[PDB]
């Protein structure tokens, strides 16, 4: 599980 | 601490009174915690944005300590596939990439 | 480098006789990329899994230049919102976090 992220 | 990335870099987190586990993740934003009840003013903030948004109460100044380190930040409370720390915690740590 | 995390942490990288950019992101397993035509064989791969799952092309032992360092990884090409440096390569270029 590749996550990374934003909002 | 130097932690290498072999394995997925997980640390143990103190927030709220409570033990928990979270993964420092360079490629996200924010810190996005979940079932941790905070005291004190919130407001929601909609993230993500891939399929729909997804709602999350975001407490200001939050005291957190990480992997040892006693720090304040911004922490976003709802459901995550995982604890994740973010940049915004990660500089408060003082947490670099090296090579 | 040391890398600082106030802002995201996107390098140049080289590949498949292209320049680009990725984020470093310790909180992937695999290394995405997207827009890059690799010569010789591939496999599809299942990746992601919320809302379902996303087909991509793994190719193996891939040459690749990260931020100046020469090194060998598998590299998944597919659409991606942010092309992204995962774990595996950040190993190869002896990447680590560091407080």
């Amino acid at each position: 599980e590749t996550f990374y992220v934003d909002g | 601490p130097q932690i290498t990335l072999w394995q997925r870099p997980i640390v143990t987190i103190k927030i709220g009174g409570q033990l928990k586990e979270a993964l420092l993740n360079t490629g996200a934003d924010d810190t996005v915690l979940e079932e941790v009840n905070l005291p004190g003013r919130w407001k929601p903030k909609l993230i993500g944005g891939i399929g729909g948004f997804v709602k999350v109460r975001q407490y200001d100044q939050v005291p957190i300590e990480i992997c040892g380190h006693k720090v304040i930040g911004t922490v976003l409370v709802g459901p995550t596939p995982t604890n994740v720390i973010g940049r915004n915690l990660m500089t408060q740590i003082g947490c670099t990439l090296n090579f």
